[PDB]
């Protein structure tokens, strides 16, 4: 079977530089030449290059010249995508394919995820959202909880330990100033809040924070 | 300006 | 750069239906070695693109013949006879005859249900975030659809935009509704400069805006 198994997520500092990785396997590594394509916010798809395994010969996107360099060490069966002096404008999924002699890039890779932010790592600040109001009789009441200013990714987010999980929203964490912002909300009928505890719970593993906070109505 | 994509790919 | 323009953008279906999605060139895409060198890809939520069709009309090893292309120099089609749920995703046009490679903006394949209203939510700062020295109000628009959605922030009447970081769920796997979540950031002292602050949200299913708010005292 043909695999393309990428480097791992990168954290680069605006300015610096990253060199990722490509192995391949699962057929003549020489007969084939490897591309390379990114992924931004919305999804858009940009291709990078092509590269020859037994020349090093590579075809570029002229728009890439100041950021992209393709090299290739065949005896591993690898190929490198050097990115230059980085900006927020590189924080995206780079792709790695396959390319055929039909000019056609048919397998690609799991992709590597590449974070421009001149932040360390940042434990996040966790902080409960209750409604202003006291809620209507036989409602639902929606609860929240905001994830600010942490670094890197990922943070997880459960609500009662798992025993709630109907009507949860978590949603994609946004980098802004070198710094993530998540929010999740629940939904839970209003004979059980604030009759019975509702507790979120955020887990920060680069900084090796869990904390609780339970949700507690206002007054 | 058009320029074909034709690389040497191969052994 | 040859341009790949895709119609639709969303192409909401029922399982069953047939789905065309559209893909128009700027120029002839006919490569000197006589290949039309256009394909489409597939990428589903959480995974990377996966060629379904290549050179117009040529289905890759394992697509189903549920899938079928067409078309010639700056018209092509993506054919779908009967839409299953692994069919559900982001379609990609890219052409390999001229350099550099180009793709299409994608169409995203999405499953259709009966509209549904968005539950808002607006939430006042925290105590615990206000003692930091910050201020932000968060408001949930959870479980609508049609996905199209559009949320405005008003402090005191007045519109306002800097501060605001917005995030979008995909179709949801047990309803097929959609969710959003904004968060207008603030300092503690310009939130304490104000008294009002409003979630506005325009939505297929209310001729006027939702409007969830409140004062701070």
């Amino acid at each position: 079977e043909v695999q393309l198994q990428q480097s791992g997520p990168e954290l680069v500092k605006p300015g610096a530089s990253v060199k990722i990785f490509c192995k391949a396997s699962g057929y003549t590594f020489t007969d084939y030449n490897m591309d390379w394509v990114k992924q931004s916010h919305g999804k858009r798809l940009e291709w990078i290059g092509d590269i020859n395994p037994n020349t090093g010969v590579t075809i570029d996107n002229p728009k890439f010249k100041g950021k992209a360099t393709l090299t290739v060490d065949e005896s591993s069966s690898t190929v490198y995508m050097e990115l230059r002096s980085l900006s927020s404008e590189d924080t995206a999924v780079y792709y790695c394919a396959r390319l055929p002699d039909n000019y056609v890039m048919d397998y690609w890779g799991q992709g590597t995820s590449v974070t421009v932010s001149a932040a360390k790592t940042t434990p996040p600040s966790v902080y409960p959202l209750a409604p202003g109001s006291a809620a209507q009789t036989n409602s639902m009441v929606t609860l929240g909880c905001l994830v600010k200013g942490y670094f890197p990714e990922p943070v997880t987010v459960t609500w009662n330990s798992g025993s709630l999980s109907s009507g949860v929203h978590t949603f994609p964490a946004v980098l802004q100033s070198d710094l993530y912002t998540l929010s999740s909300s629940v939904t839970v009928p209003s004979s059980t809040w604030p009759s019975q505890t509702v507790t979120c719970n955020v887990a920060h593993p680069a900084s090796s924070t869990k904390v609780d906070k339970k949700i507690v109505p206002r007054d | 300006k058009l320029v074909f994509f034709a690389p040497d790919v191969g052994s | 750069d040859v341009v790949m323009t895709q119609t639709p953008l969303s192409l909401p279906v029922s399982l069953g239906d047939q789905a065309s999605i559209s893909c128009r060139c700027s120029q002839s895409l006919v490569h000197r070695n006589g290949n039309t060198n256009l394909h489409w890809y597939l990428q589903k939520s959480g995974q990377s693109p996966k060629l379904l069709i290549y050179k117009v009309s040529n289905r890759f090893s394992g697509v189903p013949d549920r899938f079928s292309g067409s078309g010639s120099g700056t018209d092509f089609t993506l054919k779908i006879s009967r839409v299953e749920a692994e069919d559900l995703g982001v379609y990609f046009c890219s052409q390999s005859t001229y350099v550099p490679l180009t793709f299409g903006v994608g169409t995203k394949l999405e499953l259709k249900r009966a509209d549904a209203a968005p539950t808002v939510s607006i939430f006042p700062p925290s105590s615990e975030q206000l003692t930091s020295g910050g201020a932000s109000v968060v408001c949930f628009l959870n479980n609508f659809y049609p996905k199209d959605i559009n949320v405005k922030w008003k402090i005191d009447g007045s519109e306002r935009q800097n501060g605001v970081l917005n995030s979008w769920t995909d179709q949801d796997s047990k309803d097929s509704t959609y969710s959003m979540s904004s968060t207008l950031t603030l300092t503690k002292d310009e939130y304490e400069r104000h008294n009002s602050y409003t979630c506005e949200a325009t939505h297929k299913t209310s001729t006027s805006p939702i409007v969830k708010s409140f004062n701070r005292n």
